[PDB]
């Protein structure tokens, strides 16, 4: 009958705000530290509070979610800050001279600088052929002249050896006055209402992993395999697949790769691959065959359901640069690049052993397609081996065709990797002030 | 703390807990590194600005210090033709807020004028 | 820029104020980044908040909180202004009046504080 | 600003009675860059000022929750529980100091705050019975 | 009888706060390659109001106005940030062998050994540098080349202006923050200080172009009334005299040289642009100004000065000889920094008691802006000839006459302090802080 | 009988917060070009307020005091900011050929090829470097030249201190922000920790001079009563023992050499100052202390230590062997960094049981401050001869803690941690936050 002002009303509006990162109290040991531990210095509450919203339906949209942009910018800024005070390898861009070691490796020699500006030191180093450009025609009579790649593009920064970029589970928490809504409904695709929602002050542990074709870590789907895509009919939109069971992959670099260090300037140290012990062998990845085949069969079934009356065809990635055609990832600082052609060689029907994937290695990197910047990854002694759980795939439908849909790996844009983890969440602002009628006058 | 969200405006008891609702040296490295300090300060100042705007808007209506305050503005059928039985017990706070979202400015103006009338009466009386 | 009725008569200004006072209530990619502008904007906003809260505290000290026009119990003393009523509220502007009684503001504030202390004592005596 | 002037201190020497007498008499009277943007200094000053504002606003909100806003001393409806401190009333004011009294009931503060909130909430419920 | 406290009182006080820039978003934030558009990103509202304050007199003073200092600091900071990420030309300061004959002296065919992305390799270069941008090491001998070096290499490192970024002025608005206001005086004959009887409050200033000039104010705002003379103390002859014209005068300046711009790589991702070659004849840069309009404007200005300086003979003359920075009409024209000898303009005499004037001009590339010794910038050349039109709307005059010879007053072009330019645009504004709390007596009490 | 809420209650709690720095009101100086003056621009209150809290006891603890950490960080940040916009001496780290000084081996005559503004040109330079600031590459042969380098070049780059900026330690005052107060313990003979029976509240501390020294505290404040010994745990031999005197022992220090300072241009606007020549005869720097005052001071300190360490013989032996930076009395006089061997001072033993002292001093130009590996600075020389006078007010002693010693204790000079000095100066202060809200019972209820 009469207006009445209520304060503290439970109503929220869609909003955008600068979330702050929070991690476990023992994020990392302070001796060597980590970029994710030096950042995210906010202890998290164990077993975060979860207030399930009874009989509440809310609209979600994993795409057009600002949390993805915030995480992307946070990762970029953190990497830039970490690489800012490290050594500049601008002095090393000189005319390199290289010969055979005894195809990928080359025994390059050059005149590097010293702490004294009037002196130079002869340096012998094993550089990968990918990181070295054929300055001459590469006739290879006896030797030939080269340069470091990207030297004409931009200066090269050494990654600090004392700091490690290994991912750790980090939690995003909303500031005061805002809340994060988590859609707990199984088999819910983005861009639609969700019936099982809950309120949390912080997200679950998210591992900021870098990869191009396979999501090497993260959370498995609750129920069955789930397909997600902005349109699913426009062939430009990338398709994301969440697996409800992991697929083991073990990757290694079977070389000794002895490490040596020299001083190129006052307080400036530079690390290189020196020499090797034992045979030259290519890096490779072993992935379980039966599990991979079953997972591809199930994914083919799901795509056939979403694309009826077609043949789901999995094809190797189209030809192109190594940065866009290979499965990239980062094991202990070494940057791998795997062909993975053999993994996508199967056709689904609409009517003990391991797969060994050859992989190359690069030291000079251009991350996130930031033309005008680069970094140098120093080597590590001993043979490296790492293990990971392939939890998802990134597929690009080619989109004319003889009853066939062509799915290829791709989606090199890094926002997709974090959207695959942040699809559940939405940030909202609380508007506590509210008005309703009642049966009483103010007098 | 969206307590009883989607409770069909059955917060006659839930809102009574709003009164209780209202009540690392390593981390300091970030404040002097990059621009995270600027973002944190902006978030703090924005939160303070919103809280003060809400408090001033309560003060202008004369409802200062009250979790719940009745006013002298009579409800009009133009805003909503649903009886109090339907509004209380069936419609949720979110749904109710969407219902009268477009009429908020009119209600605010009427509240302002009512409180101004109350002040004029008090002044001329005393 | 909302100085409604500035320079008019104080009485007309107040009659206008009774209605007007209730009327209250991708730059960041470049601004607030890689420059001193963030600090300047934050300083301006924090200073505005400081002044607003100082004014509201000063109103609260006098017991006038939550009001735009609040009658007090302090009796006006003629020594602060030789002009009497209807000469201040007629044929005079707000700025002229404020410049006229600028000197006695501290004294008026002290008297208001003492008055409010006495009102609180009366309220405690009411119990 | 809030109660920040040093004049509030100085009464810490005297007992609680004398300090209370000083309030309501001197309380309201007391209530009344070259390197800027050059170094973190600016961020530190902004942090300090914002923290001061936040503390002031939190104290004002907490007073408002109890219905004591706009008062230096407000009498509440919560009875005093002997379990928190069985000290004699005269002993509490005539002797002792606000520091000692604060040390005595430091650990019972949350209970008293919740009781105050409940009392003011019940008062609001009673005010709903206008007719 | 009784005190009463009023809130929201319309009372203001003089104050100093940090205004925030604002500019039109449409047709400026599309690409955001402009410095002034990338900055000043706050969109301006359509049709800002002007609450006219009836029967209000406010004391203005264009000199000692903090807004001018704010604008000066903002312009300095913006130029510094724009030049901050651009390439440094420190590698290019080497011994410079130059031949006075650049086939077929203002320009010399110079050669040097610049650096490359490879440290142990040097690129041999030929480049046409204007003689003003170069100082000699050896006294020149016409029979052969001679060794030179770039100007201001011993002083400071040279920072090439980014070619992608443009410093073209756009109308920017200064807006006061919350809790403040800007008062604009609409007297139409305000003599620069003292009370103003027609004031109106605005949230943002009118559009201001941050133009750079030394002698003739360009692209400004014409005064509503007649030609207005302003000066802090006309008796003190040292102070600069500002003249606002109520009618614009058109100036057209051109670089008639068909330049070809060649580029080389100095370092990793670091390019450098230089006058690769000139096609056709070489002709000096010149400016054309309307003769009849200029003569009438000078006559009217002389009349006004005679009114302000009665019983005297007003004489305009060229500035006393000295540095090029202060004795010539400098400005920016599509990224080229001109320097014009305006002796042919300031040559007439006192007000009695189709055709256009050609002005020679010089062009530099290495600029030391705002007399900031220790900083410099290199402006790369632009392919094709340059033309630009502008509206002269003001003059900067300095009164001489310490000898006090006969009854003759001597005026010369001023300049050298950029704050005068922006004071010519911000003279009518004033920042004021609102003080909403107020007290007045009345009849009703607490009771 | 009923709860009651009070505001403005005089209750405080320990807390840590940022503290403003404030200089003297007008500081008797303008355009001082001093780091401490450029910062700390806030003027202190003339006639500062101080209030005595009658019958109040507070648990101070000079150790575990955050004010010391804040001051330490502020000093480091000030020095880094001052050195940041100054000349880099990366070009000068080259192979120096040094030989014996042409006198008619502390100093050597070093020649090297320094750079110029022109990259292609190199400049032959001759300069005198102290032997401490140089490391050999070849062992000496025949008394002729041999190769050398600047020390600390292999570790980190070197930043010349700007000659225009001065590090004179003028007094500064640490003022607490709003809502906080600084408690000062007025009680004399306060032994560092435990309660204090006479306290007072102040906005800002007294004028503190941020002096840099290792073995002897200089220009400090004097103790009110007698000599005071303070230590976190006297039983522990590791913890430094701060001896704070009630009388000042004057010390005079001087570098007698007559320096000829000659400068060169290494890069664009990059100058470099060095000692070109020494006029007259070369002599070693020294300091002088009046023998009687020093003997009396050491005797009184020995008496106090004996009182704290009964039935033992106090020795005061020489410092243990080690680097120059830690085993000597280092300090600064007009930017010249001294290093004095105080072995001749700490020589006498005191037995409770049963005419000036000349001190040789070394000079260094390349410095590492606060033991920070990876940074350094090159203090330029000063023409003429330097003299400076200081008041020795405190000593820093390290107890040997000899196990099963023959009833003997050995107190060698301490130093090496700069926080100890400011802890000695900030021993009497504590920061507290006011908590004005409070609750107490009374008889009047809400009703
Ligand atoms: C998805 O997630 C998985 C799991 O996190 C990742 O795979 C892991 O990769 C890390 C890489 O460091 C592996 O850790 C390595 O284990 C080696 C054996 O551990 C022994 O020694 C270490 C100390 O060195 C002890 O702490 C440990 O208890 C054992 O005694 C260590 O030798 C390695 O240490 C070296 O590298 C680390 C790098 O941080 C340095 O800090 C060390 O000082 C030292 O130089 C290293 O700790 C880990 O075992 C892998 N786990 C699995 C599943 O096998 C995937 O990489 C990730 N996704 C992808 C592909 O990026
Ligand atoms: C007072 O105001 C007058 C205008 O009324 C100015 O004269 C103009 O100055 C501008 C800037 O120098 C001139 O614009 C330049 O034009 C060049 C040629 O392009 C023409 O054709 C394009 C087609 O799209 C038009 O958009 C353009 O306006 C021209 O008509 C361009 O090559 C120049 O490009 C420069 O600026 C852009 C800005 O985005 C940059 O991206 C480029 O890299 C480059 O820096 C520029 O656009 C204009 O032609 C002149 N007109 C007149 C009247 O002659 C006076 O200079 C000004 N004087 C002052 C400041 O007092
Ligand atoms: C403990 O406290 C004492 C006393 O303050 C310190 O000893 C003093 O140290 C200061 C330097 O910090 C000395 O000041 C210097 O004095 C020189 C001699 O004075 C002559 O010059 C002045 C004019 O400058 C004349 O008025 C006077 O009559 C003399 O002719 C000055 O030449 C020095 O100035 C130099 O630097 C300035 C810039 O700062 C330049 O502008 C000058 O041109 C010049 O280069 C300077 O003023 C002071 O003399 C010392 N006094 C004593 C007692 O010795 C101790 O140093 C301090 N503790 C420690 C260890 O630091
Ligand atoms: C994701 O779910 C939404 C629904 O929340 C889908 O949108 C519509 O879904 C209905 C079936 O519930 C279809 O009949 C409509 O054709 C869908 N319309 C749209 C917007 O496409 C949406 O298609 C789903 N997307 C994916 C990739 O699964
Ligand atoms: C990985 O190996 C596969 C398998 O050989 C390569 O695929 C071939 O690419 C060439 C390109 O000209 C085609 O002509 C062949 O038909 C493809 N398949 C065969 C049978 O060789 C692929 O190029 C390699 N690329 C990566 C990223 O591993
Ligand atoms: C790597 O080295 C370890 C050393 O124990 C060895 O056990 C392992 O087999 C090696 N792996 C490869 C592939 O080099
Ligand atoms: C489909 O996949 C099968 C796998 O053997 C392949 O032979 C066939 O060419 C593919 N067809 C298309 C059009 O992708
Ligand atoms: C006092 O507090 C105790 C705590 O449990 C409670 O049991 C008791 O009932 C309280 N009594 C009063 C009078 O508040
Ligand atoms: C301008 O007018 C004011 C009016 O007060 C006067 O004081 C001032 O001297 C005049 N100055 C000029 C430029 O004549
Ligand atoms: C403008 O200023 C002059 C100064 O003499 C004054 O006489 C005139 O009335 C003013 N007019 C306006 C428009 O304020
Ligand atoms: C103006 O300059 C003259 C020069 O003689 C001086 O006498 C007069 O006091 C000055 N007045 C002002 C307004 O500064």
């Amino acid at each position: 009958l009469w207006v009445t002002v209520y304060y503290g009303v439970p109503v929220w509006k869609d909003a955008e705000t600068t979330l702050f990162c929070a991690s476990d109290a023992k994020a990392y040991e302070k001796e060597k530290r980590n970029v994710w531990a030096t950042h995210c210095c906010v202890p998290t509450d164990p077993n975060p509070q979860e207030m399930v919203l009874e009989n509440v339906t809310e609209n979600f949209n994993m795409w057009k979610n600002d949390m993805v942009e915030q995480m992307h910018e946070d990762v970029i800024s953190l990497w830039d800050q970490s690489l800012k005070p490290c050594v500049k390898l601008t002095p090393l861009c000189v005319t390199l001279e290289c010969r055979q070691v005894n195809e990928e490796i080359k025994n390059c020699s050059f005149n590097a600088t010293t702490e004294l500006r009037d002196k130079k030191q002869k340096v012998y180093a094993l550089f990968y052929r990918l990181d070295i450009v054929p300055l001459e025609e590469e006739r290879k009579g006896n030797s030939s002249k080269y340069r470091l790649i990207n030297c004409n593009t931009s200066a090269i920064t050494q990654a600090c050896p004392k700091v490690t970029f290994d991912p750790i589970p980090i939690h995003y928490c909303a500031p005061a006055g805002y809340a994060i809504l988590k859609c707990n409904n199984k088999t819910f695709n983005g861009t639609g209402p969700c019936n099982n929602v809950s309120t949390v002050q912080c997200t679950h542990g998210i591992k900021p992993v870098v990869s191009t074709q396979l999501l090497l870590n993260g959370s498995l789907a609750e129920g069955e395999i789930i397909i997600r895509s902005e349109n699913l009919t426009n062939n430009v939109k990338t398709i994301i697949v969440h697996l409800n069971e992991s697929v083991e992959i073990v990757c290694t670099r079977p070389n000794n790769n002895t490490v040596k260090s020299i001083r190129i300037g006052p307080g400036q140290w530079f690390y290189y691959t020196g020499d090797i012990i034992g045979n030259i062998r290519q890096a490779y990845c072993n992935i379980k065959k039966d599990d991979w085949i079953r997972t591809l069969q199930r994914v083919g079934k799901k795509l056939a359901e979403h694309f009826p009356r077609r043949i789901i065809n999995f094809t190797q990635p189209a030809g192109g640069d190594l940065e866009i055609t290979t499965h990239s990832f980062n094991c202990r600082g070494e940057f791998f690049y795997c062909n993975t052609s053999s993994l996508f060689n199967s056709t689904y029907n609409p009517n003990s052993l391991d797969i060994t994937i050859p992989c190359r290695i690069k030291q000079i990197i251009n991350m996130w397609q930031r033309v005008g910047q680069a970094m140098y990854a120093p080597p590590i002694e001993g043979n490296i081996t790492c293990k990971s759980n392939i939890t998802g795939l990134l597929l690009v439908r080619d989109g004319e065709s003889n009853e066939t849909e062509i799915f290829r790996p791709g989606g090199g844009d890094m926002r997709n990797n974090w959207r695959s983890e942040l699809y559940k969440y939405k940030v909202v602002e609380i508007k506590p002030l509210g008005i309703a009628p009642t049966r009483c006058k103010r007098r | 703390f969206l307590g009883a969200a989607g409770s069909t405006m059955g917060a006659a008891s839930i809102t009574l807990t709003v009164q209780a609702r209202q009540l690392p040296e390593c981390q300091q490295h970030l404040l002097q590194d990059g621009h995270w300090g600027i973002k944190q300060l902006q978030t703090r100042v924005l939160a303070i600005e919103h809280y003060l705007k809400d408090q001033q808007l309560l003060g202008i209506w004369g409802c200062s210090g009250k979790l719940i305050c009745c006013t002298a503005v009579p409800w009009n059928s133009s805003w909503s033709n649903k009886s109090h039985d339907e509004i209380w017990g069936n419609m949720t706070w979110m749904q109710w807020d969407r219902e009268i979202s477009n009429y908020t400015n009119t209600i605010y103006r009427l509240l302002e004028d009512s409180q101004n009338q109350q002040e004029q009466n008090e002044k001329d009386l005393l």
